[PDB]
């Protein structure tokens, strides 16, 4: 609505975590989650 | 850290009249979808707050039809088409949004009636209490409206504040008036060392405080 | 780790997993800041 | 009507902690947010924080950060607020809110819990009568009082003539002072009754098992 927000509110990814053998965090940044109208302006391709 | 102010602080409305409580916010919460994240509440005397209107423009389920919210930008008001006795309480504004939630100062609602000044009477300490080693002067104030009132105690014409306890009651279900008690706590030496005690009542309906006095030997 | 505010009890000794980082052992072994130091099976110089 | 059940009141000494329960009734707590509030008579309502039972995320107001933690019990659909490191300023009535009906617009509030930070211990009341003195204190109706002082915790059941007298009977809320409560009661009766007909004030304090019958 107003106060567009578009920021993380709920965390349903996983209920809990007990043992962690690895961790990594990137630098702070800000990504625009605001919706857009029209065609798809971004393309992301990943190989794992 | 949202800042908001509720106006008026209190307002008396007679049965069948309309009540208007307004709130001003330091952040815009008006939305283009027709809803406004500001919830209205009513806290009846001795009960917890109960939701009245959600998102301003949408009435809460189970609430009487008389309750409806409206406004825009940062100024919003709650309108009651017809007010009743059960509407007594304090009305609060509750901003929503995705930020730490904030509360307002509250607005008090009273049922209007013919204004009346308090009736002041004082009871001297009991003989048993004096024998035990204590003393208590009790001042009773009854049948006054509006609720706003204050009491101060004087001993031999000197203002006394220590040991003064004031307790107010709810609006009478029959006379629609208010009553309260004012008790001055004293020791036996303190009570006997003084002769005159006065109960002064400051009320909005009387420019001069209502004064009642008694002497120690009159017990 | 060696200067932490508190340590666990001998019976409650903590088991901490160290990974996803680099270790600079030159400052530790060669600083002579510790009363006693010994190694079993491998010399301290080789471990570096 | 969806309601939240909380403990009536709590007595905690300074520096100790309390745990306020909030049991869901008529809804599943897992599908709705839970909120907590602090209220005192001088400032009004003060927002405490919110918790998501299904996500586990919690947000606390800076005024209460480091003083409390919010959790809930999924099995019993009960929300808990822990209030620790309490002082005199923390004496307040705490409420819980939730059950927004699958929308971030509504909520339901419980009766609230009165949390008092004090060292007061259960003390029986001291009951004395307030009888007329000089004959000048006479009107068309006779007003008689009954004072209850020096008790804890509030309230004290005060009535007149064992409950058979109710016209003109008024009892006032207790006031806390120096770890003790004080209240007064008065009744106005026709001049044809007093002093011909005895008017008695009955004071009962179940917390201390104290019962006093004082005649006037």
């Amino acid at each position: 609505k107003n106060n567009k927000s578009w920021m993380e509110s709920e965390f349903r990814v996983y209920s809990s975590a007990n043992n962690c053998t690895f961790e990594y965090v990137s630098q702070p940044f800000l990504m625009d989650l605001e919706g857009k109208q029209g065609n798809f302006k971004n393309l992301r391709e990943f190989v794992f | 850290d949202v800042l908001m102010t509720q106006t008026p602080l209190s307002l008396p409305v007679s049965l069948g009249d309309q009540a208007s409580i307004s709130c001003r916010s330091s952040q815009s919460i008006v939305h283009s979808n027709g809803n406004t994240y500001l919830e209205w509440y009513l806290q009846k005397p001795g009960q917890s707050p109960k939701l009245l209107i959600y998102k301003v423009s949408n009435r809460f389920s189970g609430v009487p039809d008389r309750f409806s919210g409206s406004g825009s930008g940062t100024d919003f008001t709650l309108k009651i088409s017809r007010v009743e006795a059960e509407d007594l309480g304090v009305y609060y504004c509750f901003q929503g949004s995705h930020v730490p939630r904030t509360f307002g100062g509250g607005t008090k609602l009273e049922i209007k009636r013919a204004d009346a000044a308090p009736t002041v009477s004082i009871f001297p300490p009991s003989s048993e209490q004096l024998t035990s080693g204590g003393a208590s002067v009790v001042c009773f104030l009854n049948n006054f409206y509006p609720k706003d009132i204050n009491v101060k105690w004087k001993i031999d014409g000197s203002e006394r504040q220590n040991g003064v306890l004031n307790s107010w009651t709810d609006q009478d279900s029959k006379d629609s008036t208010y009553s309260m008690s004012s008790t001055l706590t004293l020791t036996k030496d303190e009570y006997e060392r003084h002769n005159s005690y006065t109960c002064e009542a400051t009320h909005k309906t009387s420019t001069s405080p209502i004064v009642k006095s008694f002497n120690r030997n009159e017990c | 780790v060696f200067n932490a505010t508190r340590f666990a009890s001998v019976y409650a000794w903590n088991r901490k997993r160290i990974s996803n980082c680099v270790a600079d052992y030159s400052v530790l072994y060669n600083s002579a800041s510790f009363s006693t130091f010994k190694c079993y099976g491998v010399s301290p110089t080789k471990l570096n | 009507e969806v309601q939240l059940l909380q403990s009536g009141a709590e007595l905690v000494r300074p520096g100790a902690l309390v745990k306020l329960s909030c049991k869901a009734s008529g809804f599943n707590i897992k599908d709705y947010y839970m909120h907590w509030v602090k209220q005192r008579p001088e400032q009004g309502l003060e927002w405490f924080g919110w918790i998501d039972p299904e996500n586990g995320n919690t947000i606390y107001d800076p005024k209460f950060q480091g003083k409390a933690s919010i959790t809930a019990d999924t099995s019993s659909n009960t929300a808990y607020l822990q209030l620790s490191s309490l002082t005199s300023e923390d004496t307040a009535v705490y409420y819980c809110a939730g059950s927004g009906n699958y929308e971030d617009a509504m909520d339901y509030w419980g009766q609230g819990t009165s949390v008092t930070v004090s060292s007061a211990k259960t003390t029986p009341p001291s009951v004395y009568p307030l009888a007329p003195g000089s004959a000048a204190q006479t009107n068309s109706m006779v007003t008689l009082g009954c004072l209850v002082k020096g008790y804890f915790p509030e309230p004290v059941t005060v009535t007149w003539n064992s409950g058979s007298l109710s016209s003109g009977v008024h009892t006032f809320p207790a006031v806390l002072q120096s770890d003790l409560y004080t209240l007064s009661s008065s009744v106005t009766v026709p001049s044809s009754t007093w002093p011909s007909e005895t008017v008695t004030c009955n004071v009962a304090h179940p917390a201390s098992s104290t019962k006093v019958d004082k005649k006037i």
